[PDB]
């Protein structure tokens, strides 16, 4: 049987390629990046009407000024967000300064790649790699706002828009035709709520779907219910105006 | 060093000196002896200067690392234990420790906790911590009173640290005041001893041993 | 390397279930019978040897009746060898709290700490499960007296009379027809040896192929005795209650 | 100072013609303080009898210790601990604490039920055997009792007479020392049975 | 019986201006009553902007300088060269002094630039850790010969304007570059001839934005 | 460099039983044969030599064993097994007995400390079972004689008299004819040559019948004297004249 | 098609080749092109960047590792990312125990045998990463080639990734100009884009997809970008 | 120093305890308490070295609950007490040495009992009709020999530590600024206000 | 050590070793789990087969964890104990760092995160357990109950079902439930519990159990013959 570390004869590791079709069978994640500051949307995807649909969470603040989106096996990423916020603090508690964005990122690439079968003393802290990627949106000073696609490849790219999940094929198609860098942040939220409804299995409404953006002004927020609602009845009147 | 803290009506008045001496040197007359930890908890500083600039700023990490998982404020209960547990780990290895960690939460109204290197973790009232403790106690208990109002408060903070700075030989150099409110703490500036000194002479008539 | 020979005796099979548990438990349905009985006054333990040639000492010999403390003893069916190992960790453990607490250990304590040892290994390790069954009989005050089962997946329950070892279902259905609630400690006796009768392979049933071992109350000041018996208690028991 | 002075406490121990007798105060002490007068220094594993003095402290630790031993010891081997390998196990137990021992004194005394013989041992500190067959002391008047005994103790007395002969030497020995006095415990074991007597003494 | 304290005397000295800090120090590196070397630098330029002096116990001294350059290379080597701003490496130069807590280094530590806004700042440690930001804080052996001195010359304290007896502080300026370098060497012309651990010469490195400049002025040699 | 067999070897075959317990007592089947009868006031173990060839000595070699002044040992299966697991018999002795309650282990005792080694051999990683059985031999105060099989698995058994090897099947048989309650161990040394004799086919030389009793203790072997509370050693192993005298008395 | 010795590293094949090692040399052939050559006072690295999509950003392929030397990597990134943390850690160790710049030659062989110790223990995959590492030490200008083997070697230039051999074709003509234009730090830079540029399948060079990197007798590294390597297309 | 004073009447345990705290030359608190009560039947009094005792008696007290949900069940006083035994014992062959002192007083419910254990800091515990520890006990003892019977109601002992305090104020030469009164019987553990 | 890599992904990208051990809390019993207006109930499956079986010393399916906090579990009863040891543990370890009982959200949040760990740690087989934590936050009164599963995921429910025959037993309560008005008060949603369970258990007053938890630490289990009550009412208000 193989092991873990194997090479395919291509020249690429078996467990880490498998790893990105789990991401596929994940839910929706959209994230549109202006320079008013960066959107994130979510399809929530309740699976029962019983199922209380708020305390599902799939939108987690790493630092008032990173935010961070999850698409895959979400549970794993409960070991990457806690190395994150660690990296962050420790970061602010050494040098008294908020972290940059692409420094941030690269931190928890490096953490990814740990698998192994054990030699010495050297940890290897899973078996296979963390079957989750990871959309960190954030701001600091020196380059404004950034989104980043960290991906257990262990490479990550800077995006003007990516969107990963279920309907990542059909949702990226309609991003490369409506962006350009002239977006504000309230054509954004709209612009992600469109684009979230076409590739989204149920019924748009305010409990299971989640808006969350970050501004320098006041960090970054998730919004509330009430403030979605809005927004959603927004979007069908923009469509009735043509 | 003469710090004090006192719960009242309306929160609590954290006031401290600021002179930091080695022996008969005077090092330097300008030490925030108050250490922001966060924008609602104040911690001073008092003893062995390093130890207490030190653990007071990670204490502020492990604040922040609370509020993200849990998604609330931290207790000033909470706070407080977790530094005593820090500096118990270390004990006899020779740290000095002598804090108030104060903060004014909701569910448990202002509080002080009072923490020191021997592991001691109090509840209180009043504190006072230093060399010149004895003599801001002095003018502190006579003129206390649990309803004050807040310029009556800010005042009586100046005072304690004026008594102490004058009597004591390491106190000194300036007072700070802070008046922790609901909202987190807002500075109420810095005032120079020397010219404090003939201001409140005159409009009370207090100090009668001094010519001047 | 070393993954071309490795069994993996800790994986799931294809329907939710540990193949290497289950063949644990096959590996008891062959060894001896062994039955426990409670009474409102005391507990019978009664188990039958796998072996019964007559050179073999079988008067001295005890491979199915330890004693933890003194106040609870267990039987063993499946691998004797390994049951052993069990019985020293778990008379450590016992006496470990008699140590720390002044107090005789309760019997839920000592019948939870063996089970977690044998889940143990089932859950990491790699190492092959453990093939023992025990029953334990043991006396506390707080609920009189109990009796437990434990079995290689570490799931342990109460009982008031069980069974395990060879037809473990066939000597559940007999007791099940004739158990009382105002049985005494004669009476009890007398069910035991009867059922051990009914379910032999060989259809005489002596006194030497039995062993035999209770625990009454009828130890003077509130207190509990637990006698195994001699080899010429049983046979006089075996006359009074008219097997043979 | 000594660890021994803190809390007291003395043993003795006799043999006569096919019985031992043990005897112990009762006092605890934290020196000049008394606080208790019902601290037993005796316990007894089967029919072995064993003295503790010293520490208080190490007196509880090495009395749930033996009791872990014999405990232990009796379920494998399937007969009570017998005085001769009992000898030999309190002794290897203090020895692996080498350094920074118990501050105790043990007295190992039981009639062997093999041979029937009485037998007595004393120890001390790090785990020297005083084998004798007269008498064992311990404890912080260990001087004083050494001189009772002597003169008083002749080989091979009958039970109701060895009671009378280590009452005297317990008792002038106690009121002539500070840190021992009130109430006191001899067991006169007999073969079969064990009888106990406390001793009216001075209370002060 | 090791004693692993050495000393080595030396003088340090900070002012912060408004858009300029210098920080000087004496070349003369004794140990008892030898004189060991006229000339050995204690003012090291680590790159950004920063100037850095542990004056004390040259051995521990020289070593808590070598890291704190080890720790600037691998700053840029994470964050993409963003420069490590003097406010920054404060609280970093905090974390390698503490450190070591039960076998500390026995030096005090000046370091000088300019912060964010572009003014000069200069802060001063102490070797059990803390540390603190100051206008003008001098170190070293001779240090309690020139901070007074310095007290009445910048900050102007117990001075009163002219006619107003008391009751009017005077007033206040700012510093020209020029004009602290002859404050500077005043002060150690001074402290020359009442301590005997000053001279051989003085070394001023002024940091302004366009760099750090060096200037090297002769002393007494006795 | 590395070992990295952590798990076992051993594990159970679908319709129960440990495979490699089953396997090794079958190597424990093909050993020579093997035997022992216990008396009223002894015990006998005897068994054969087998010759490489006829340059190999065999006085050299021994096949029975002390394991303490009052207990001996003889196998069955493999040589090298035993060799080993002899000197792990004695250490386990010394250092979990002698040293804490002086006096050697009973017979009870030491057969549990023998037979927690051989279990160990298939619980733990990276090992198989011992391919021998063995007969331990030995006399303790509180219960007089007694003697043990400790098999491959670690089960032990108290027998009367029992036979192991590959004419075991044939051996038993016989012995369950012959053995009585009242016996001497003179008697019983009759019984055990009878035995033996039908068992080996090669030459019955009193060279290569090797018998040894754990009979009654010798004043001559201790070694000193002047201590009447030391007795010596009950083992004895007999010497190549002594057996060519009980062979004569066939 | 996955042959049978395809398991561990340990296992050798009856041909005698080791056939994971062989595996990892495989992905260097499907990363993006890069090109060195040096002269004997200046060494350049021309990489050609690859970017994911169009909304994508490109992705770094030349790191800094010190202020005289550094490497541009064709492969995985995080085998890379442990590889340069490596030399960055090595080159300290020299200035501060020797106080001496690390010789490139050395710094090949200490990365060697930092590769070999995989391949010959059991679990560990090995690098799967082809570096080039440039710099300049007392004894002048370096470029080497390092595989995934281990193999490192000294060379007038190479190339390495994707259809790198159209560009090795016209730096063994050219090889006899290039090598004695010393003394000129722009024309070497110029001979090294016109290399890279035979091995594009159409692509075309762009302004952010280009990244030259550059070190001398007198330069600290340095590298490139965006607007600074308008000039050089 | 401190002053921990327990006095066992028919059907209670009475504890008392000082109100003070001094950590050098000033007294800080003066309504301090001095005792965690472990479980609704057992309270324990500590006293000793400074910052030390609180730390060993949340410990204390975390195990002991541990157990209650553990095995759904109550620990008798008496198993309580050679537990805490215990781990005295430990601490001081151990690097850093505790320096504390206890009394647990208890109501066992299977007896039917009040119980009372004195546990100094060696690790050496002994049942008592009454204890104390420090300086204050040398005070107390003289009183309860003379006026103690074994058969008192729970009112009247109130009035003999009414009287041991009153004795205390007159000799000792530190404050310790009265005492909070605790009863432990079958109903739990009240506070009585008055002294 | 041991620490082959049991679990990893297979080309589909699901990890077989969790999908495995997710078809092994199919097979146990049935626990339900339903919240009304201020109180939470926890009904759950008793094997009755077994007969001479006591039910006085015998392990309940509902453990309680703190004094507010209970849990309930369905698949391996010998793996579940596991857990519940961890979860007393952390109870008291947070009331004693921190001060304050936990609440419910954290206690499942480390739950959650046990069996979590258990599907990267090489030599370790996930968790054959998922589990119903509920109970009362402390100064509060707002039910709560959460749902784990061997992924380590956790969610929130009105009302969950897990175990044998859930399919059957969610539809009623999607049916027979509303969310916005819960079972009135704590003695309708009892009544809503049992006539659930009445469909997949087949009868058999002895065979169900309900412990109901309200707040403020008030934790009791309902006795037979109140059971048996209910049972006759409900089946005699149907039968009607």
């Amino acid at each position: 049987d193989r092991g873990v570390s194997t090479f395919s004869p291509e020249g690429r590791l078996f467990q880490v390629e498998y790893s990105l079709e789990a991401i596929k069978l994940g839910s929706t994640a959209i994230g549109i990046a202006t320079k008013e500051g960066v959107v994130l949307g979510v399809e929530k995807r309740a699976t029962s009407p019983l199922l209380e649909s708020d305390s599902i969470e799939k939108i987690v603040e790493i630092d008032r000024h990173i935010g961070c989106a999850m698409s895959g096996l979400t549970a794993d990423a409960r070991s990457m967000i806690e190395h994150a916020r660690t990296a962050a603090v420790t970061h602010n508690l050494y040098y008294d300064e908020d972290i940059n964005v692409e420094s941030l990122t690269q931190s928890v690439c490096d953490l990814a790649l740990r698998f192994g079968e054990g030699a010495s003393g050297e940890e290897r802290l899973m078996s296979r790699p963390f079957g989750v990627a990871l959309l960190i949106a954030g701001h600091d000073a020196d380059d404004g706002y950034q989104l980043f696609h960290a991906e257990p490849s262990g490479t990550f790219y800077r995006y003007n828009a990516k969107a990963i999940g279920s309907g990542s094929e059909g949702a990226q198609a309609e991003l490369l035709n409506e962006w350009h860098s002239s977006l504000t942040l309230k054509e954004a939220e709209l612009l992600v709520l469109k684009i979230l409804k076409q590739v989204m299995e149920e019924k748009l409404d305010e409990n299971n779907a989640q808006l969350s953006c970050i501004t320098k002004q006041d960090g970054f927020k998730i919004y509330d219910n009430e403030k979605t609602a809005e927004l959603i009845k927004e979007l069908k009147e923009k469509e009735a105006a043509e | 060093t003469t710090t004090l803290a006192f719960r009242f009506q309306g929160g609590i008045i954290v006031a401290v000196d600021s002179r930091a001496t080695a022996g008969n040197w005077v090092a330097s007359q300008t030490v925030k002896k108050v250490i922001e930890i966060n924008p609602f908890l104040l911690g001073t500083m008092a003893g062995g200067a390093a130890d207490c600039q030190f653990w007071e700023t990670w204490l502020g990490s492990q604040c922040r690392l609370h509020e993200l998982r849990e998604k609330e404020r931290i207790s000033v209960a909470a706070a407080s234990k977790i530094l005593s547990n820090l500096v118990y780990q270390y004990k006899g290895a020779g740290l000095s420790m002598g804090t108030m960690i104060c903060g004014y939460t909701r569910k448990e109204g202002p509080t002080i906790y009072y923490v020191d290197s021997d592991g001691t973790r109090l509840k209180g009232d009043i504190f006072c911590v230093g060399s010149g403790q004895t003599f801001a106690y002095g003018v502190l208990d006579s003129n206390y009173k649990w309803d004050l109002s807040v310029e009556d408060a800010l005042y009586l903070g100046k005072r304690s640290i004026l008594a102490a700075a004058h009597r004591d030989a390491y106190s000194g150099g300036s007072v700070n005041l802070y008046h922790v409110t609901e909202d987190g703490w807002i500075y109420h500036g810095n005032h120079d001893v020397g010219e404090l000194f003939w201001k409140v002479k005159e409009e009370e008539g207090s100090f009668n041993n001094v010519i001047g | 390397g070393s993954r071309r020979y490795d069994s993996r005796t800790t994986i799931f099979s294809p329907e939710g279930r540990l193949y290497q548990v289950e063949y644990a438990l096959e590996s008891i349905s062959h060894a001896g019978t062994a039955i426990g009985i409670m009474a409102s006054d005391g507990i019978v333990l009664a188990a039958e040897r796998k072996v019964t040639s007559t050179l073999l000492e079988q008067d001295t010999s005890t491979e199915k009746l330890y004693k933890l403390n003194d106040k609870i003893a267990v039987a063993v069916a499946g691998l004797t060898a390994d049951a052993e190992i069990l019985i020293n960790t778990a008379r450590i453990h016992a006496q470990n709290y008699l140590k720390t607490y002044n107090e005789d250990i309760p019997v839920e304590i000592l019948v939870r700490r063996l089970s977690d040892i044998k889940q143990g290994y089932t859950q990491h390790g790699g190492l092959r499960p453990f093939g023992v069954s025990f029953i334990y009989a043991g006396y506390d005050d707080r609920y009189g007296y109990q009796l437990y089962t434990s079995n290689p997946s570490g799931n342990y329950t109460g009982w008031k009379a069980i069974s395990v070892g060879a037809n473990t279902s066939a000597a559940q259905t007999l007791l099940q027809m004739d158990y009382k609630d105002d049985m005494k400690v004669d009476d009890a006796i007398e069910l035991a040896l009867k059922t051990l009768s009914k379910t032999t392979d060989s259809s005489a049933l002596t006194y030497d192929r039995l062993e035999f071992a209770t625990i009454r109350k009828g130890a003077n000041d509130g207190e509990v005795y637990q006698k195994i018996f001699k080899p010429q208690e049983i046979k006089d028991i075996l006359v009074k209650t008219g097997i043979t | 100072s000594d660890p021994s002075s803190i809390n007291g406490g003395i043993v003795v121990a006799m043999t006569g013609k096919d019985c031992v007798a043990i005897a112990c105060d009762l006092r605890l002490g934290s020196q000049s303080l008394g606080v208790s007068n019902k601290f037993e220094k005796i316990f007894h594993y089967g029919h072995v009898f064993l003295g503790i003095t010293g520490l208080a402290t190490d007196v509880t630790t090495l009395n749930e210790m033996f009791r872990y031993k014999t405990n232990l010891y009796k379920l494998k081997e399937e007969r009570a601990i017998e005085p001769e390998t009992f000898t030999q196990l309190v002794s290897s137990s203090l020895y692996e604490r080498r350094f920074g021992p118990y501050f105790v004194g043990p007295v190992v005394a039981g009639i062997n039920s093999k041979s029937g013989k009485p037998f007595i041992a004393g120890f001390d500190l790090i785990g020297c055997i005083d084998e004798a067959k007269d008498f064992i002391v311990s404890g912080t008047a260990s001087d004083q009792l050494f001189g009772m005994c002597e003169s008083l103790y002749e080989p091979n007395l009958e039970p109701e007479d060895l009671f009378e002969t280590i009452s005297q030497a317990l008792l002038n020995a106690a009121d002539r020392d500070a840190l021992s006095g009130w109430g006191a415990v001899v067991y006169i074991i007999k073969k079969d049975e064990v009888v106990k007597r406390y001793l009216k003494m001075r209370q002060d | 019986q090791f004693n692993p304290y050495g000393d080595n005397g030396g003088t340090i000295l900070g002012i912060a201006g408004e858009d300029f800090a210098v920080l000087a120090g004496d070349t003369r590196n004794i140990t008892d009553y030898s004189i060991n070397s006229r000339y050995e630098p204690k003012v090291f330029d680590c790159g950004d902007n920063i100037v850095m002096s542990a004056n004390g116990f040259a051995a521990d001294g020289d070593a808590l300088v070598k890291r704190f350059k080890n720790s600037v290379k691998w700053y840029h080597f994470d964050h993409n060269d963003k420069k490590l701003s003097i406010n920054s490496a404060a609280r970093n130069i905090q974390h390698l002094l503490y450190g070591k807590r039960f076998f500390p280094y026995y030096v005090h530590t000046i370091i000088a630039g300019l912060d964010e806004d572009g003014k000069g700042a200069v802060y001063s440690f102490d070797p059990v850790g803390s540390y603190e930001r100051e206008q003008c804080r001098a170190g070293g052996a001779a240090a309690s010969l020139i901070m007074p001195f310095l007290d009445n010359q910048v900050n102007f304290k117990n001075q009163y304007e002219p006619g107003t007896n008391g009751k009017v502080k005077k007033p206040l300026k700012y510093l020209s570059v020029e004009e602290v370098i002859k404050l500077v060497r005043d002060s150690f012309t001074s402290a020359t001839e009442r301590h005997i651990q000053v001279g051989d010469g003085l070394e001023i490195l002024i940091v302004t934005k366009d760099g750090v400049r060096k200037e090297f002025y002769e002393l007494k040699r006795d | 460099m590395t070992d990295r067999y952590s798990f076992s070897l051993t594990t159970f075959s679908p319709s129960g039983k440990l495979g490699q317990i089953d396997y090794a007592l079958t190597a424990v089947k093909q050993g020579v044969t093997s035997l022992g009868i216990k008396a009223t006031n002894g015990v006998v173990i005897a068994t054969e030599k087998k010759s490489s060839s006829p340059l190999a000595m065999s006085e050299t070699l021994s096949k029975v064993s002390l394991l303490t002044p009052d207990i001996g040992a003889v196998y069955s299966g493999m040589g090298p097994d035993y060799r080993v697991l002899v000197d792990k018999s004695r250490k386990v002795a010394h250092t979990s007995y002698k040293r804490i309650y002086g006096e050697y282990p009973p017979t009870k005792l030491l057969v549990s400390e023998v037979a927690k080694i051989m279990q160990e051999a298939t619980q733990s990683g990276g090992v198989r079972p011992f391919g021998v059985s063995l007969l331990i031999a030995g006399h303790d105060e509180f219960n007089g004689f007694s003697l043990y099989q400790v098999d491959p698995s670690g089960s032990y058994f108290p027998w009367k008299a029992t036979a192991i090897g590959k004419g075991s099947v044939a051996a038993k048989t016989f012995l369950e004819k012959r053995w009585n309650d009242e016996l001497e161990l003179e008697d019983a040394i009759h019984i055990a040559l009878l035995t033996l004799k039908e068992s080996v086919e090669g030459e019955f030389n009193g060279d290569t019948i090797e018998l040894a009793i754990i009979g009654d203790e010798n004043p001559d072997l201790l070694g000193y004297t002047g201590i009447p509370t030391d007795k010596g050693p009950r083992f004895r192993k007999l010497t190549s004249q002594e057996i060519n005298d009980r062979l004569e008395a066939l | 098609f996955r042959n049978n010795y395809d398991g561990d590293t340990v296992t050798f094949s009856p041909t005698g080749r080791l056939f994971q090692v062989e595996y990892a040399l495989e992905a260097i052939k499907q990363g993006s092109v890069t090109v060195g050559l040096r002269s004997n006072t200046h060494a350049v690295l021309v990489a050609l960047k690859r970017n994911a999509d169009e909304l994508s950003s490109y992705q770094k392929k030349i790191i800094k590792c010190d202020e005289h030397m550094g490497l541009s990597l064709a492969g995985l990134a995080p085998d890379a990312r442990v590889l340069s943390n490596y030399l960055r850690q090595q080159c300290n160790y020299s200035s501060l125990v020797f106080n001496r710049k690390l010789a490139v030659e050395r710094a090949g062989h200490l990365l060697c045998d930092k590769a070999q110790k995989n391949t010959q223990s059991y679990g560990g995959r090995p690098y799967g990463v082809g570096l080039l590492i440039i710099g300049y030490d007392k004894s002048g200008a370096h470029l080497l080639e390092f595989q995934p083997s281990g193999n490192v070697t000294e060379l007038y230039g190479t190339a390495i990734g994707a259809r790198s051999q159209g560009a090795k074709t016209y730096l063994e003509r050219t090889l006899d100009t290039f090598i004695k234009i010393d003394g000129n730090p722009d024309e070497l830079i110029k001979a090294g884009v016109e290399a890279i540029s035979q091995s594009l399948r159409d692509e075309s060079l762009t302004v952010d997809n280009l990244s030259i990197a550059i070190v001398g007798k007198d330069t600290p590294f340095t590298i490139y970008d965006g607007e600074a390597v308008a000039k050089y297309i | 120093m401190d002053i921990i004073l327990g006095i066992r009447v028919q059907d209670s345990v009475i504890l008392a305890s000082s109100k003070a705290v001094t950590r050098g030359i000033s007294v800080l608190k003066d309504s301090d308490d001095k005792t965690r009560q472990l479980s609704p039947h057992t309270l324990m009094s500590f006293a000793g070295e400074a910052g030390d005792t609180v730390q060993f008696a949340e410990y204390i007290q975390a195990n002991i609950q541990l157990y209650s949900i553990r095995e759904d069940y109550e620990l008798s006083p008496q198993a309580v007490s050679s537990f805490v035994r215990q781990e005295l014992a430990k601490s001081i062959r151990s690097r850093r040495p505790y320096q504390v002192n206890v009394l647990i007083g208890g109501y066992d419910k299977k007896k039917n009992k009040p119980e009372l254990y004195q546990i100094d800091y060696l690790g050496t515990k002994v049942e008592l009709p009454y204890g104390a520890h420090g300086y204050s006990g040398f005070y107390t003892f003289s009183l309860l020999d003379h006026h103690y019977r074994p058969d008192m109601t729970t009112e009247e002992g109130l009035d003999l530590l009414k009287l041991c305090v009153q004795e205390l104020e007159k000799r000792m030469p530190m404050d310790f600024k009265g005492v909070i009164v605790k009863i432990v019987d079958k109903d739990g553990i009240r506070q009585v206000d008055d002294f | 050590g041991y620490d082959r890599a049991l679990s990893i992904f297979s080309p589909d990208g699901h990890i077989f070793q969790v999908e495995y051990a997710l078809e092994a809390v199919k097979r146990g019993t049935c626990a339900v789990g339903v919240k009304g207006k201020n109180c939470v109930v926890l009904g759950c499956e008793r094997r009755s087969t077994l007969k001479l079986q006591d039910t006085r010393i015998t392990p309940s399916k509902v453990s309680k964890i703190d004094s507010h906090v209970v849990l309930s579990f369905s698949g391996l009863n010998a793996d579940s104990r596991i857990l519940i040891e961890k979860a007393r543990v952390e109870a008291q370890s947070h009331r004693l760092t921190l001060e304050d009982p936990v609440t419910v959200e954290y206690l499942t949040r480390y739950v959650a995160g046990v069996q979590q760990r258990y599907t990267q740690s090489g030599g370790v087989r996930p968790f054959g357990v998922s589990t119903l934590i509920a109970g009362f936050d402390p100064r509060d009164d707002e039910p709560k109950l959460y749902q784990t599963e061997p992924s380590g995921i956790y969610s929130s429910w009105s009302a969950q079902t897990i175990g044998r025959n859930s399919k059957t037993v969610r539809e009623f309560l999607e049916k027979n439930y509303d969310r916005k008005e819960p079972p009135a008060t704590v003695e309708e949603c009892v009544k809503l519990t049992v006539r659930s369970l009445l469909e997949v258990v087949q009868t058999g007053a002895k065979n169900i159990e309900i412990t109901v938890v309200k707040p403020d630490s008030d934790i009791v289990a309902l006795s037979s013959e109140e059971i048996n009550q209910y049972v006759t009412q409900i089946e005699q208000e149907k039968q009607e």
